[PDB]
């Protein structure tokens, strides 16, 4: 359900292993109805802001090639909108570290919040209005839908909110036809394999493929 | 003190147990009458999240609960299972013998997760929330209710 | 902003007539137990009646802070005990300046 | 049919002819406290009995089925307040017709 | 509208606090009685598999138990246990504060299990369960009763 | 050994929006308390009343069932009326109440 | 039976409840009091350890409990926490409703562990134990009460005591 | 006790043919006797939810035939029927006369279940020979070939005489050896053939079912 998505659009791709090795997986509820939804334990807020800090850190990653500087917007895939295409799961909230923190409810009732959003973005992931009191749009910063099963890993079935990875990608120019351009695009490539492989944070577990 | 109400032929008076004198006599238990009035229908405006803006919680005050005998149609009634943001739950279990209002026209259900300081949900302007028969003081859990208020009446 | 109309709902029995339908094993649930009626238009008891719910909030509320118990069922039974000892637990005068039972030649 | 004798018990206790057996702690447990007796012969208000409670048990039903609480302990309470409702709550005459009261002239 | 006797001179009369005008007096509640009278008395059948045929179970009425002053002297009262075909028992447990029946001449005690289609055990004739001075509907596990119905009474002094 | 002084706390109530449970005090600022200094002709003579209650009293609760007592008070209230008014009374005042006038 | 007193200009009157004779005006139920009056005004000895030969444990007898609307100003007040010599507290929880005694001067508060003969604790002299607004026959554990007794009064139109 | 039954009334003139029995699915329920009693726990093979299958496949055993010649050997033919024609079953649910509309049945009304097969089992694993359970029912355990059937030869892995804790209900088909008389002897080996291949490929999950 993967490999078909990487080979009828995309332009290389820079994929990271994601899971949780000190948090666990957490229970939540949505608000109208809906019964019990436990969330993975990538999911916690305890550890959720790590995770995006890494991504934007990367979405700044310079690099150097003979007099200019190589950023990843040089390189990347931006369809529309100039923003990078990112296929991750934090895209459902326009990628913003003062986002992910947000709330609607009273001291009684939390009608909405990343959870919902969760949930609803999951199952419509190019709405523009998830229906909520929030009426946050789905839709990513790149201009297009995100889908779950390909930034979401370890769910059983379509129980997403248990999965225990949440997948990232980076699609890049291929640059097949232009060899400059590639060369451009590699030297930001090894910037940023050097980035995430040492990125020192214990509450993050990350690796390739 | 409690003001009492004197039903005489289809006209009411407000009077006490103290300075009525007689002819209004009372024969029996039977006409001694407590009936709870719902405040939905003295122009308010009620939605689900509308409404929570009319009781919150506290600590320190012990719950009561009194009787009245006859009701009221509801117009809408609200059932609340409210847990803790990672707690069990805050509303309190119903006590035994209470049940839900026994004639609501629509019931907002709603079972949600928030924060909750203090021990019991109280009413901010004093009315009672009724249940079967039996009007108190706090909210309950799974129980349906409507927000009240008693009227105590002798009956010709 | 007053409602002149009102349905109510009575749990009360109807005593002289039954038949194999007292008996709670026979009898109805504990929903099927209300007797239901209305008071459309004249309007003069019930606008007048939802200002009399307002008035005794107050004292409602400061008579349950003092009592112990929880469920309070006697205060229509205290209030009918509170008449006749104003009536009957003083002493009347047959002319009664302030006691009733008119005399009669 | 009917059981002309009835032999029978009663949970009532003295207040006098106690010494240091009121306390609680000295005193009988929960099954010494009955009192019984037996009525002998004396058929016509034995029988007679036994045809009363065949007939209140409707009207207990219905009261019980129109109540909320579980335990009801006031009837007998609420009995006296009606009786002295009736008497005395409506205004009495000097003739009593429906009242009492006898007027010396 | 409960009837209610009068005994005078150890003759009855049945009144209500409706009817009766002057005659009759009330000094006391002390004299205000209420006596609960066994069922076994008016000659009916007693043992376990054949006083099973005038009790039966139902759901969606609550239980109801009220206060008697006096009683009599049990012929048999019965003692039962029923556990449904797993684990957990059909009859609720004694509320706080009910005792079993105090004179009882004969009991019947026995546990066994068996299906219970119902919450409560209800008195199919329309009588009542009667426990240490409190009679209720319903059926209690692990107590002395005896069925029997209420009578209310005035005591001329 | 007496004390002569009784220092009382009593629990009855009588403002602006303190009705209300949720503003109004908790559980322990619902007391107003007095003082009842010297002329101990009442106070000693009340504490001899509570020892010889308490034999009746602790006989009433043998005979009830129920945990919770509140009715203890009106029961006597009900027990003055039926005296006073349970049997027939009469103009003249042998016993009775109801002055004479004419 | 119960002997009831009268208050009238400052003034007890021992009756009962039915030779009042007339003229004693009744006139609400307002007038209606029982006051609960401490044992510690009567010349006691309370210490902790010299007050626990008052109190003795009994099976059989079921715990009742009695309501007072005023109090008195308590000179000690007691907190017992006993559990028998494994793991299992001698005092029964308070029933939902009773609370510790309004105004104390001094608590005194007692853990530790004792053998314990009996269900419930009663009293050895047959006074209740006073908790808030509802006087007892047995002891509850983690609750402050004074040990007293009641008397059942009524006032005249002076109704503040 | 096992091999000694087999030496005394099944001597070389009878063989046997017996199947290990025990529930893989399931696991021990309990029971509790209707006066007072004791509670008793019961093996995992005696519950009915499977119980029916256990009789299932015997009654469809004694159903099996075999073509010999041009005869149809049926098990009546060649098996231990000492009286009445009915075989010889050495199994627990010959307690029962060995019916699948039996084992159903009750004694009770809506309040207590007075008695069923449960006390049945209890009361002839003490009492094989006896025709009257003493209960209100009243059914024999006598087999349904005429004799007795021993608990502890058609019962195992439980403990004592605690034969309600069995794991295993065992069941012997005694059949002539026919020593004596070889035409006879072909006709049982022709009906034993037929026996083991039916029994070893019988398709229940249910239930184990191997020899010995």
């Amino acid at each position: 359900l993967e490999k078909e998505y990487f080979d009828q659009h995309f332009f290389r791709t820079e994929q990271l292993i994601i899971r949780a090795p000190l948090t666990d997986k957490h229970i939540y509820q949505p608000y109208p109805s809906g019964a019990d939804v436990p969330f993975g334990p990538p999911l916690d807020i305890q550890i959720l802001h790590q995770v995006l800090d890494l991504q934007i850190a990367i979405e700044n990653i310079t690099a150097s090639y003979d007099n200019e500087t190589v950023t990843l917007q040089d390189i990347c895939l931006a369809p529309l909108n100039t923003n990078c295409t990112i296929l991750s799961v934090l895209n459902y909230f326009q990628n913003s570290h003062s986002v992910l923190d947000h709330k609607k409810g009273d001291d009684f009732f939390v009608y909405a919040d990343y959870h919902t959003h969760f949930l609803y973005c999951v199952r419509a992931p190019a709405s523009l209005n998830d229906t909520s009191l929030l009426h946050d749009p789905c839709l990513g910063t790149f201009g297009g839908p995100v889908f779950p099963w390909l930034v979401l890993g370890g769910y059983d079935d379509q129980n997403y909110n248990n999965a225990t990875a949440l997948v990232i990608t980076f699609p890049v120019n291929n640059y097949y036809n232009d060899t400059e351009k590639l060369q451009r695009a590699q030297a930001w490539e090894k910037e940023f394999i050097n980035f995430v492989k040492n990125y020192k944070n214990p509450n993050l577990t990350i690796s390739f493929t | 003190s409690m003001p009492l109400g004197v039903v005489t032929n289809s006209t009411l008076e407000v009077t006490e147990i103290d300075q009525l004198v007689c002819k209004d006599h009372l024969a029996s238990t039977d006409q001694l009458k407590s009936v709870g009035l719902n405040l939905e229908g003295s122009g308010v405006s009620t939605d689900i999240p509308s409404a929570t803006k009319r009781w919150g919680f506290r600590s320190g005050v012990p719950p009561k609960v009194v009787s009245y005998e006859a009701g009221e149609w509801a117009e809408n009634c609200y059932n609340l299972e409210i847990k803790k943001p990672d707690g069990s739950e805050c509303l309190p279990p119903p006590p035994d013998g209470v049940r839900g209002f026994p004639r609501c026209r629509y019931v907002h259900k709603a079972q949600g997760t928030g924060p909750c300081p203090g021990d019991y949900a109280f009413h901010k302007d004093g009315a009672f929330f009724l249940y079967d028969r039996l009007a108190s003081t706090v909210i309950y859990r799974g129980v349906n209710f409507a927000e009240g208020v008693i009227a105590f009446l002798i009956l010709a | 902003k007053c409602n002149p109309n009102l349905h109510y709902w009575t749990a009360q029995e109807q005593h002289n007539a039954a038949g194999i339908a007292w008996i709670p094993y026979f009898g109805p649930g504990a929903e099927g137990i209300y007797t239901e009626g209305l008071m459309h238009n004249q309007n003069a008891l019930v606008c007048g009646l939802r200002q009399l719910a307002n008035e005794t909030t107050q004292a409602l509320q400061l008579f349950l802070r003092a009592t112990t118990e929880l469920r309070t069922y006697t205060i229509l039974n205290r209030k009918a005990i509170d008449f006749l000892l104003r009536r009957w637990g003083g002493t009347c005068r047959i002319l009664g300046p302030d006691c009733c039972i008119e005399p009669h030649d």
